[PDB]
């Protein structure tokens, strides 16, 4: 679903530009719903990597 | 039923059917977690005072009935800020200040069976009836020696009226800004300013007095933008407020973040300035042509701040899009810029 992907997208951008990792918990929960809707979607791996990459910068 | 005047009910309720409710309440471990409190048949509850409900922060439903309650302190519900249902029926209340419920989000205010005396101090309750608030219309409340509340004459009853004088034009960082608040009305009790946490975005100097309150915000910073500046005044009838904002112009600024790949790629950015800056991307120093696949998209703006955030979105970029992304941000003060290298796909 395109609406879910845009919601994860916006949560990740918000976490980057505000430095607030609280936005990343929402991206994760939305990502698990995205994965259930379409297990063959190749974008889910990109969202997962993006979320991890943002958490790394914010934690260190 | 229990051998105390107050007995717990449900998960977070207390029901008190005999005299001594307040004493019993304040000896109950965990009373601060009560969400409902029912009280009846008190014999020494002529007054409800600020301290009587101290600590009952979680209280949502409060009922005090059949207890000869005559006087409710204007701050009697200061310690119950979450109260949403308040039933004071079948007491001896002849009046009730608008201050008692100010700031409560009451879905229900029950005043049946009280010898209400109509006066300008009851105009606020008439307004609730007029506006369909608090379940008040269904009560058909009466002025005890007169007719219904819905017909209480009220030509002489009015909250204060306010006029706030503000600069028409924007100001610059470092300016001094003069505001003034003119107050009219009968029986004025108090007036002043509420300045939501300025965070030292201005030096605050008040001057003069009624009927024209003076406010100078001196040496303003850009953070004075979006701050609510409120003039308020109060009489026996009610409270009036007016909130204004001052616009502080200030130069553009821009910052970029490392590109991140999602279903599109994003080069995230933040931009600030007022007037809001115009934005222009360059790629290796040439103006970037925004297309269906490479375009600027903003996050929704926030009411409490002037900064804006967004992305340069890239849908399926190739190695030809590897290079130097510069974001230019310009307003009347000049042009700011930030640059970042971005790589999207290996060279073939
Ligand atoms: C505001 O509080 C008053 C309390 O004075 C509420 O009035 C009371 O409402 C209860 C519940 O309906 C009545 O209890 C009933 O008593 C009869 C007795 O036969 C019983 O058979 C019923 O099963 C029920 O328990 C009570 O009589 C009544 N008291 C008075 C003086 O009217 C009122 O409902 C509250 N208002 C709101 C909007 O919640
Ligand atoms: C009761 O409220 C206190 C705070 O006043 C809180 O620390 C405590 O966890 C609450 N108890 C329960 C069971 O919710
Ligand atoms: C308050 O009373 C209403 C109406 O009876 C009820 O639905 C609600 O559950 C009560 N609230 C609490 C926190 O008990
Ligand atoms: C109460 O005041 C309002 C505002 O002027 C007015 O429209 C209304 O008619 C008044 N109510 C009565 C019963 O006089
Ligand atoms: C105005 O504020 C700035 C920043 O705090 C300060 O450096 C400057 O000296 C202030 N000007 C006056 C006149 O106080
Ligand atoms: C990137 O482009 C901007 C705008 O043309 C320029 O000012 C900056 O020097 C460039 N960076 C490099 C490393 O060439
Ligand atoms: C605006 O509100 C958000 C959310 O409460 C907060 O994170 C942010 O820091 C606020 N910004 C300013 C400039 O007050």
């Amino acid at each position: 679903r395109d609406e879910i992907k845009e919601r994860i997208f916006k949560a990740v951008v918000r976490a980057i530009v505000t430095g607030n990792p609280e936005q990343l918990k929402e991206a994760k929960k939305l990502l698990e719903k995205l994965k259930k809707l379409g297990r063959l979607d190749q974008d889910a791996k990109k969202f997962e990597k993006a979320i991890r990459q943002v958490e790394k910068r914010l934690r260190s | 039923s229990c051998p105390d005047a107050c007995c717990p009910h449900g998960s977070s309720g207390l029901r008190c059917t005999r005299d001594g409710a307040l004493d019993s309440l304040h000896h109950l471990p965990g009373a601060e977690n009560l969400t409902e409190l029912y009280i009846e048949n008190q014999q020494h509850l002529q007054h409800l005072e600020l301290r009587d409900l101290r600590g009952l922060g979680e209280l949502r439903n409060l009922t005090i009935v059949k207890s000869g309650l005559r006087f409710v302190a204007p701050d009697a519900f200061h310690f119950t800020p979450r109260l949403s249902r308040l039933n004071l029926s079948f007491n001896a209340l002849e009046s009730l200040s608008w201050k008692t419920v100010q700031g409560l989000s009451l879905q229900e205010l029950v005043l049946s069976g009280n010898p209400l005396h109509c006066s300008c101090a009851l105009r606020w309750l008439q307004r609730w009836e007029e506006e369909g608030l608090g379940g008040v219309p269904e009560q058909k409340l009466q002025c005890h020696g007169q007719g219904p509340l819905a017909h209480m004459p009220n030509a002489s009853c009015g909250v204060p009226t306010l006029k706030v004088q503000v600069p028409n034009a924007s100001v610059d960082v470092g300016d001094d800004v003069l505001l003034r608040c003119q107050v009219e009305g009968r029986g004025l009790e108090q007036a002043g300013w509420i300045l939501t946490e300025l965070e030292q975005s201005a030096t605050v100097m008040k001057s003069g007095g009624l009927p024209s309150l003076g406010l100078t915000l001196a040496n303003v910073t850009s953070d004075l933008n979006r701050k609510n500046l409120t003039c308020w005044a109060e009489n026996d009838v009610g409270r009036a407020e007016v909130s204004v904002q001052v616009n502080v112009s200030f130069p553009a600024s821009v910052q970029l973040h490392t590109a991140v790949e999602m279903h599109h790629w994003c080069i995230p950015f933040s931009v600030d300035g007022q007037p809001a800056p115009s934005l222009r991307w360059l790629f290796n120093g040439s103006v970037l042509n925004e297309t269906s696949f490479i375009f600027t998209e903003f996050l929704e703006p926030a009411a409490n701040e002037t900064v804006r955030h967004g992305c340069l979105r890239l849908n399926q970029p190739t190695h030809v899009n590897n290079g130097n992304y510069t974001l230019l941000a310009a307003n009347p003060f000049g042009q700011a810029s930030a640059s970042i290298m971005a790589a999207f796909m290996d060279n073939p």
